[PDB]
């Protein structure tokens, strides 16, 4: 999965 | 002194008295004060003010406008001749303050190794963080806050004094942190509440099957049980037994002097 | 090469190979690496980092501290050939940073012309920044995001990975935008929904009476109909056979890739 | 002129025309324009940039990467001789922003004395800021914004332009503020609201037990009492005559443009 | 109207 | 009392 660190999430 | 190995730009400002690693690099217009110590292999881009009593580790890169060592923003602080240390392999990006710490807090503010420090985070004094970290650009940590292994702590987001954010926790973007965060645990909001287990970054990490659904139900222990955690405790120590994973819990709730977030 | 009507400072660097336009001006302590392009006109105040496969058109003006072109804060990156392209007449503010773009997101971070860039503005990798746009202080595009033409995005607002900001959109302060924005709409909160159309973006833009109920009939569609977007696609497309201005739903949908904010 | 007293760094770049006071020290990398006069005792740590017609005041602290007196982001300035004026004994912190008025706005931006600027905080063009106030890190002041004494706006807070944040008020972190505070108020929120009166404030800056009572009570009339503030201000003007710290709240009604926070 | 981008607003 | 002046606050 992708990491977002600024939205601070594991993309689903 | 300056490792015969080491590189300083010549507009680059080394006081004398720091201490620079073999094959560490000195970039334009930067200045490093006379108790620093700076690493092997070591970067520092361009434009970076590293001063205190500081010691970073090997191979960390510090990006332009970084202010590392920096007296701190407490209205106690004095002066006194307080601590940070950095340890190895940091990206340390564009614009990232990490202050010296208080007598009053304990005289140090520490950064472990593999963090990522993005863009205008900043460390306070008396902070502790830990290693395989991110801190996402403008994530703020105040004074005396703890954040543990694997955390990562989404853009805009505050981070309250005395605050502990546990391993492997999730915090979502602008969020507001004022209670201590579990390890595990993904947080989000103002102030931030939590939104179950981060299973994707335990999944990522190595972690068992057994071990993640044990930490799904120390969770569920602490959160939907409808027990004070005083009662659970003993259930989650219990858990620990077979799941070790789950003694992280324990660990934390030892640490944790603000309450937990819920 | 260095055009001889260029000013480049005593104390600034800049490398050989790096190209300078005529009636440009590299202010005091500026870096400039060797596979820079600086346009025509284009000003460099002072303390600010220009590196990598880097081109910057004309009549640019780029305040201290500002950082483009930079290795991305992307985990992936592995310090690949990438680009950043940027056009002219931009106002690159105080500690601005401009990230080059990833293999994987496609090798390039894109600014059209005449934006205003405010305060620790980001535009992170893989980016794509159109033109006439504003981003307001510490607002920041996480990477692969797109901001289309006017559109204006508030202080402290982050952008999510892919996301589009759709033309003539108004974003809230402090907003976390996690899905796609339509062309023409003013959104806001965390996670940002929408609150109808920005009329007085329209209207200083030289849009028709006609062509803003257009606009108004066409978010009506979206978002007061109670119908499926697949449902509202050709009674929008149907639309834009008479209102031009309609079209530019149309694109944006066919663009849209995490659903729109709702 | 520079004083004989002062220190200029030889990387510092002081214009002529500039004027420096007794005991000043401007540290390496730093830009000072041929219109700024710094007062003396102050310091400039290193890379600040102080530029336009600025004066600054004595022992004030400049922390690097900090700009001062820069152009302002206001789309209508034109390039127009506007002002900065900062008193005395200040802590202006790493990347702080404070720009030039405008001339639509009153030619000036005002910054009182013993001030903390934490990191980024940004002072926009028109602003007044009194004496003893805090701004926490990435604080911003929009365009035109008062903060009067004792005020501490918390991290990430966004001000909105014309908006006045009263004397001794507390504006809890990650808020936007949208319209008035008055003074002695805690707010906290976006769009921000009350929360009762800054108690602790008050008891650490020596308002006694009969003044706050009496601010409560004031508090109590424009909040509580269900009635228009045209209502209300006759009987706070009333309440004055006797406790004249509720003064303030009188005072601040004549200068409000936006209305109040509720 | 004015233009208040931090707010990211048009001002009524 | 504890000032947090990035949360904003005077410590309970």
């Amino acid at each position: 999965w992708m990491l977002d660190p600024i939205a601070g999430k594991w993309s689903r | 002194m300056i490792d015969k190995s080491a590189f300083v730009h010549p507009t680059a400002i080394v006081e004398e008295g720091a201490s620079i690693g073999a094959n560490a690099h000195i970039g334009p217009f930067c200045i490093v004060g006379p108790h620093v110590e700076i690493g092997e292999g070591t970067v520092l881009k361009s434009h970076v003010v590293v001063n205190g009593h500081t010691k970073i580790g090997r191979d960390n890169e510090i990006y332009q406008f970084a202010s590392i060592g920096e007296v701190n923003q407490d209205l106690k602080y004095a002066g006194e001749p307080t601590r940070v240390e950095i340890g190895d392999r940091n990206r340390i990006r564009e614009s990232v303050t990490i202050h010296r710490g208080t007598v009053q807090g304990g005289g140090l503010t520490k950064v472990g190794s593999d963090n990522l420090l993005m863009i205008n985070a900043h460390i306070a004094h008396d902070c502790t963080v830990g290693n395989r970290c991110i801190l996402a650009n403008n994530a703020t940590l105040a004074g005396h806050v703890s954040v543990d292994d694997f955390a990562i702590i989404g853009g805009m987001t505050a981070v309250h004094q005395f605050c502990i954010i546990g391993a492997h926790v999730m915090v979502g973007g602008c969020s507001g942190v004022a209670q201590d965060v579990p390890p595990y645990v993904i947080a989000q909001g103002n102030h931030a509440t939590p939104f179950g287990v981060n299973i994707e970054g335990l999944k990522r990490r190595g972690f068992s099957r057994e071990a993640i659904t044990a930490i799904r139900n120390a969770y569920k222990l602490i959160y939907r049980s409808g027990k004070t955690l005083d009662e659970v405790k003993p259930e989650i120590a219990e858990l620990a037994e077979t799941y070790p994973e789950v003694k992280a819990f324990t660990d934390f709730f030892a640490r944790s002097t603000r309450g937990l977030i819920r």
